[PDB]
């Protein structure tokens, strides 16, 4: 049957690529996670100088704060990227699974069909029915997660992009104040 | 000290690899480890203590415009080819050379062979005639490098370690001379 | 019985906390550097990606490509910090490496005259002390480095200066641009 083995198909081709964004997900995790340990023991290098080096005491002075400042709101950020990657990935290595997995158990008793029919079929003419009870669930378990994307890669990519957004708001904003 | 090796080279010639397998010891053929990551190592050059930045790149066109953003402050660039790829060994005077001269003229230069060890295999042997086309000899490779300025020439394979340790010791010394 | 230059070796305890210090602020500027190159080509990964799904995903076509431009919009902002950092970190690079290296250099055989000269007169004591006797280097040095202690102090103000309001603009310029368009694409 083409309907199934072709919604499937395309449910593999989604986990796929939900995966290849996973990836550059926690790589972007990783990247933020270490600029702001840097950010952080730059502030405090600055602080530092800024308070030994009265000759360039504003200079390390505003560069520190810049970098606490920064470093803070990298915090919020990173809680957001993660929370965003990790949903992604309730969404792939459970639910999407689930789904994933009933069509194994759909497969398994797929072929099988399909082989029979055409193996007993050269024995004749010489001289067992719940292959469909899977078919629902992979049919009402398949499409019944598509709602379940939306549903969730609506609010993670709208929560996603408005961390992004916020970070640099809530960057340039206090920035301003001083 | 610090020394900043950039590893540049045609996508797919195991520029990844090479630096996974050397500061790791593993092979990253598994799951395939942060992406655009960069790494680092502390090497004993001859009773000194080194500090080695490695920058990882993307030979891709789509990265051509951010990747001489790295090559700023660098002191010895590692041009590689897959030994197994006479293509990408063409692109190393087609490509990299000029790139990385265009930006850098003045910073040595250490021609590396990734992939030494399918270059004696039966598959890509075969496959590789199938093309019309032979892998990489010593020569041309050996006159690649002098074909352009390298201040040396060697091979290995981040698979089998062979030569990889030294690839950077090479690196290493091309700096403090 | 040992000569001291109190205001000369203060200042040279100085130098060598400030360089110590400097080194340190080298050292996780290239870490900045590394990371917001990593960063960067995530951006460019990301916003591929983003694109990608964006056209095949009507359901999600507006959300996928909201992100895309974003993670677009950055990256090509991040190459201008990267650019701005490495000039931050080669240009104290020269000051602390060369500028610095160079004073050092004449602040070493300073102390080394210093300390002949003590174990010269030390020497000269206890040689007193025996059938009777009671009847240039340093100094020359000595002035040496209190002149170039004076000229470096007067280009690390310049120098660290320039690179601590260009190295703050940068880092804020990184988001002034970067927000009247963040989300006005
Ligand atoms: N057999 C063999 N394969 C390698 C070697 N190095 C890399 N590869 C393979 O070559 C492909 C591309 O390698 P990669 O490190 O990603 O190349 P890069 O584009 O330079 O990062 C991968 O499939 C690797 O497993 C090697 O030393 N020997
Ligand atoms: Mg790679």
């Amino acid at each position: 049957d083409l309907e199934l083995e072709l919604q499937i198909e395309l449910l593999r081709e989604t986990k796929r690529k939900y995966e290849s964004v996973l990836q550059l997900g926690r790589a972007l995790t990783a990247h933020l996670y270490s600029l702001l340990q840097t950010q952080h023991a730059l502030g405090d290098a600055f602080a530092d100088l800024s308070q030994k080096s009265p000759e360039l005491q504003e200079e390390f002075g505003y560069n520190a704060e810049t970098q606490k400042l920064l470093c803070k709101n990298g915090e919020t950020l990173l809680g957001a990227v993660n929370f965003f990657v990790s949903s992604i990935n309730t969404l792939v290595t459970k639910t999407m699974e689930d789904t994933l997995m009933t069509v194994k158990q759909y497969e398994a008793a797929r072929l099988e069909y399909d082989a029979y029919r055409t193996d007993l079929e050269e024995l004749s003419l010489g001289p067992r029915d719940k292959y469909e009870k899977l078919r629902g669930d992979v049919a009402i378990k398949l499409k019944f997660l598509e709602e379940n994307k939306i549903k969730v890669m609506h609010k993670q990519l709208l929560l996603f992009h408005n961390a992004v957004s916020a970070y640099f708001a809530g960057n340039q904003k206090q920035l301003e104040q001083t | 000290q610090a020394i900043k090796c950039v590893v540049v080279g045609d996508g797919a010639v195991g520029k990844t690899c090479l630096l996974i397998s050397y500061t790791t010891n593993a092979f990253p053929g598994e799951y395939i480890p942060t992406v655009f990551d960069n790494y680092s190592a502390n090497v004993m050059v001859d009773g000194k203590p080194v500090n080695l930045g490695l920058w990882d790149t993307a030979g891709q066109e789509d990265y051509d415009r951010l990747r001489p953003l790295s090559y700023p402050q660098t002191d010895v660039f590692l041009i590689c080819f897959s030994l197994v790829s006479p293509a990408s060994f063409e692109n190393v005077r087609a490509k990299w050379y000029p790139e990385v001269r265009h930006h850098c003229p003045n910073t040595p230069i250490i021609l590396v062979g990734t992939k030494l060890d399918l270059r004696d295999d039966k598959d890509t042997i075969e496959k590789l005639k199938e093309k019309k086309l032979t892998p990489i000899t010593y020569p041309q490779g050996l006159a690649m490098a002098k074909e352009i300025g390298a201040v040396k020439y060697l091979e290995c394979s981040a698979l089998t370690q062979r030569g990889l340790k030294t690839v950077f010791d090479e690196a290493i010394r091309a700096v403090l001379c």
